[PDB]
């Protein structure tokens, strides 16, 4: 039961460097090898490079060539990623994932095949600054209401970085909630909305409040919605 | 190198048999046998499921199979569950301890009638307006299959700058949601006396409206 356990989510602004570790449980390192797979946010998988500790120097994809490198420490059983000079597209998810692109017995593992992955690492790179969202009250409307229901919601907008939790009435309200992802602005800057729709028989008795909390900038707004 | 070239999406009901195709070149799919496939459900890891073109790891269904012709690698997974219903992605190596992925596939699981889609529109808050912004968010829900195109009108003409649509995501109820923005000024959002959110799903539209 080999298990890769990988470092920890990062934000980092342009120009700087990235660094990724891979550690192995239930095996030792020296018989493997590992393979990293990034994943832009809501597109595909990229192979990026493959490091053999035991074969020598490691290989990378050419678009990664003179930016990225792969070491190995044997003895801790844990490998590094480390990629510079970092651009707003290199935002993605990193996998490591173990590997043998080797004719050469595979050891616990499968050749040319990545049979075990880690759980990613999400890296963020923007220029822009940590900011708390504005909550925006998504009020109830004739438009809104049709057969004794009605749909009201909160705006969040305006933040850095993800995420944000949204709930309704600090977690009592939960039937007819939706809240959707976020949309990467030309800002730089986060907004999602989330909705619940709602009996239009309590629009006048029940209040409808959205807490939303966003913790790298530790903001917490709670918004009545009317 | 370029990624392997893999159908966007693909579909079919519970039961029924689907395949995903993978073309290469002569120096990576149709050179060597060693086309992997990996399964990856939303928000999760990729998993191995197929090696060596049609070689299944311990554990993997038969209901999955692979093949391969010239430089044309092909998924097959024969009674389709949903469980099936997950991102699909192709992988040969390149040569010189170097792999190329697929684009991906998507692979649906009509296993659902069609639902269609509830708009509301919501007009820039007052709130919003008093921070010298104005929004308009289209809110579009219960839809069955997860596909829809957001088209913005002001007076009747088109409007595409400034509008942000997220793709469609599964809601408590097993039916899709998405949501669309106009992201606008409230002067500009003053200088049009109707605006309409028009969401086209399997062929029929829905059209709301708000007016300042």
């Amino acid at each position: 039961q080999v298990q890769l356990v990988q470092s920890g989510a990062e934000v980092k602004k342009p120009g700087s460097s990235l660094k990724v570790s891979c550690k192995v449980s239930g095996g030792n390192l020296r018989s493997y090898g590992i393979s990293w797979v990034r994943q832009a946010p809501g597109q595909g998988l990229e192979w990026m490079g493959v490091i053999i500790p035991i074969f020598g120097t490691p290989t990378y994809a050419q678009k990664f060539q003179g930016r990225v490198t792969l070491a190995a420490d044997d003895s801790n059983n844990i490998v590094f990623m480390e990629l510079s000079s970092l651009r707003s597209e290199d935002t993605a998810v990193y996998y490591c994932a173990r590997d043998w692109p080797s004719i050469t017995v595979a050891v616990d593992a499968t050749n040319y095949g990545m049979d075990v992955w880690g759980q990613g690492t999400l890296v963020t790179v923007s220029s822009a600054s940590f900011k708390g969202p504005s909550v925006f009250p998504l009020a109830p409307s004739s438009k809104s209401t049709s057969g004794g229901t009605a749909a009201l919601g909160c705006l969040v907008k305006d933040y850095f970085p993800e995420p944000v939790t949204v709930s309704w009435n600090s977690g009592a309200l939960t039937s007819g909630v939706h809240t959707f992802p976020a949309v990467l602005q030309s800002s730089g800057l986060y907004s999602l909305s989330s909705v619940v729709t709602v009996p239009s028989s309590s629009l006048g008795t029940q209040t409808y409040i959205c807490n939303v909390n966003h913790k790298p900038s530790n903001t917490k707004v709670d918004k009545k919605v009317e | 190198q370029s990624a392997l070239t893999q159908p966007r999406s693909v579909s079919g009901s519970p039961g029924q048999s689907v395949t995903i195709s993978c073309t290469g070149t002569s120096n990576d799919v149709g050179y060597y046998d060693h086309v992997s496939w990996y399964q990856q459900h939303p928000g999760k890891a990729p998993k191995f499921i197929i090696y060596d073109v049609s070689k299944r790891p311990s554990g993997v269904p038969d209901r999955f199979s692979g093949s391969k012709s010239d430089n044309t690698a092909s998924l097959t997974i024969s009674g389709l569950q949903a469980e099936d219903e997950a991102d699909y992605y192709c992988c040969s190596f390149a040569g010189s301890y170097t792999y190329v992925f697929g684009t991906g596939t998507k692979v649906t699981v009509l296993g659902q009638p069609k639902a269609n889609p509830t708009v509301t529109l919501f007009p820039p808050s007052s709130e919003e307006l008093q921070a010298n912004k104005a929004t308009l968010v289209c809110l579009i829900s219960d839809f069955y299959p997860g596909a829809v195109t957001v088209a913005w009108k002001a007076d009747g003409s088109p409007v595409k700058a400034g509008v942000e649509t997220t793709k469609p995501s599964k809601q408590s109820n097993n039916k899709y949601a998405a949501s669309s923005y106009l992201s606008l000024t409230p002067e500009q959002w003053k200088s049009h006396r109707s605006y309409s959110c028009q969401v086209t799903h399997e062929g029929s539209t829905v059209e709301k409206t708000v007016a300042p």
